[PDB]
């Protein structure tokens, strides 16, 4: 059992007010069943998940994705609970890292 | 390097719905191209790039069909498993299994593979020959007898020089406009002093084809690949790819450091300093 | 293309 490692981004560099997309993509974990929420606000968006795959070491991964347009005021941030984690995972998306 | 045609199976069990859930994803080189899953309603092999979908129906029927003898054998294959682990019928088990040709300048093989896992562990992996097979422990040595008792190394050895390669320069050629042009990194370099000591420099690559790329920072003829921060390469979600390359600097030296940039799309390799 | 052949555990 190895867990989720987790980055959230942005597709192009965001501009307050430009549509985007919002990104999470989470991997090198194992087994294969995981909860992957994008937060706007700490609420779940309606996000599309890709198909699940796996890495040359068969850890997986998987990329949670939805249109967003970012603002001054909203705060976004991806939550993943897998066994591997006593608490859900939560990562803030900083549009600089 | 050389262009690829690869599977990815996966295979696990659900106790408490008394099954299995199968999932299928096809890929040339870094690009999905096909998915199947044994839980969806009425469940095919469905297109997840746009140069298969002018595929027609035969091909859709076949991959179908054998997605679904791949569903119901790997769900006797992930109790067979149990069975060899002393397993209780309690736990989720996984079984995955990858294989792929690559394509030699020639038009034959390069290097075909064939391995599986249970639990992502190693369990067999067919030899560089593909006349053998390397079992990884007792349980894995019962499979491997039974492969060699029904000749299935030649089996796979067939496909792999064959129709495998046979396919994938079919599909080079369905998806030229895609999967033979490369797309350059889109790059800029930022700048955020993030303590009093030291500013942060980063380094971006967005919107690459293909994934593999080289991200480093200099100062002085001197590589810093050290001290800098790297972050895994990820999707864009349109199938494309980023990576950023970040470095702490002492205030006043930024634009005393520059990041070298190398991908297959790029006449020659790139130099970026901040403003 | 997929593989026809099925590899036994």
């Amino acid at each position: 059992a190895r867990p989720p490692k987790v980055q959230v981004y942005s597709r192009h560099p965001a501009e307050n007010g430009k549509p985007n997309y919002l990104n999470c993509y989470v991997s090198g974990f194992h087994p294969p069943q995981i909860e992957i929420d994008l937060l706007k606000n700490g609420e779940k968006m309606n996000a599309e998940q890709s198909d699940l795959s796996f890495s040359k070491d068969w850890s997986f991964y998987l990329l949670v994705h939805t249109e967003f347009t970012p603002n001054a005021v909203d705060q976004y941030s991806c939550r993943v609970k897998h066994v591997t984690l006593d608490k859900p995972k939560i990562v803030k998306w900083d549009r600089d890292h | 390097g050389p262009h690829s045609l690869s599977y990815f199976y996966t295979a696990v069990s659900r106790p408490d719905r008394g099954d299995s859930r199968f999932f299928i994803v096809g890929y040339v080189d870094d690009t999905q191209f096909v998915r199947f899953d044994s839980d969806a309603p009425n469940a095919k092999m469905e297109p997840r790039a746009q140069w298969i979908q002018q595929e027609g129906q035969e091909y859709w029927d076949r991959e179908t069909q054998i997605s679904k003898d791949n569903a119901q054998i790997n769900r006797v294959n992930l109790n067979t498993l149990r069975g060899y682990y002393n397993q209780s019928e309690a736990g989720s088990h996984t079984l995955q299994r990858m294989y792929g040709c690559y394509l030699g300048p020639d038009g034959l093989l390069l290097r075909g593979y064939d391995q599986d896992a249970y639990d992502g562990a190693d369990y067999i992996a067919l030899n560089e020959d593909l006349r053998s097979w390397t079992a990884a422990d007792m349980a894995a040595q019962i499979s491997k007898r039974k492969r060699e008792a029904a000749d299935e190394a030649e089996r796979m050895r067939s496909y792999l020089q064959g129709r495998c390669v046979e396919w994938l320069q079919k599909y080079l050629e369905m998806g030229k406009d895609t999967l033979q042009r490369a797309e350059p990194p889109k790059t800029h370099v930022t700048r955020h002093p993030s303590s009093d000591l030291g500013v942060t420099l980063r380094c971006w690559a967005l919107g690459f084809y293909p994934k593999e790329i080289s991200l480093s920072w200099q100062r002085e003829g001197q590589d810093q690949s050290q001290d800098m921060e790297l972050v895994e390469t990820r999707p864009s979600g349109d199938g494309t790819f980023q990576k950023w390359a970040a470095l702490v600097v002492p205030p006043g030296e930024e634009q005393s450091y520059t990041c070298h940039v190398q991908h297959e799309g790029l006449q020659e390799p790139l130099t970026l300093r901040w403003d | 293309y997929m593989n026809c052949s099925l590899p036994t555990y």
